[PDB]
């Protein structure tokens, strides 16, 4: 909404189970992961 | 992570003790679904509660 993209960084899960959980919202990450409007990194 | 590689779903038991959700402590916060059982008295009687 705002245009402001952003970067997630996670220390204890996947990326995918972020992706999954977030499914349910209809936030629809995948998108914006493959889209460049939204970035992960798992640690 | 091997389980979840192989296509399992895992249920682990924990014991709490003293105190917390846990007896470490922190087993909680590398878990998917945390679900607490409880056999509190009160009063005098025993109600069994569960809670995710």
């Amino acid at each position: 909404d705002h245009g402001e993209p952003g970067v997630f960084v996670t220390f204890e899960e996947r990326p995918e189970d972020i992706v999954n959980n977030v499914a349910s919202l209809g936030f629809e990450l995948d998108k914006l992961i493959e889209e460049e409007k939204i970035a992960i990194e798992h640690i | 992570d091997w389980l979840k590689e192989r296509g399992l779903t895992t249920v682990i038991t924990a014991e709490r003790g003293d105190g917390a959700l846990t007896r470490q402590g922190l087993e909680e916060y590398v878990s998917d679904c945390v679900i607490l059982l409880d056999h509190r008295v009160e009063n005098q009687i025993s109600t069994r509660r569960l809670r995710i």
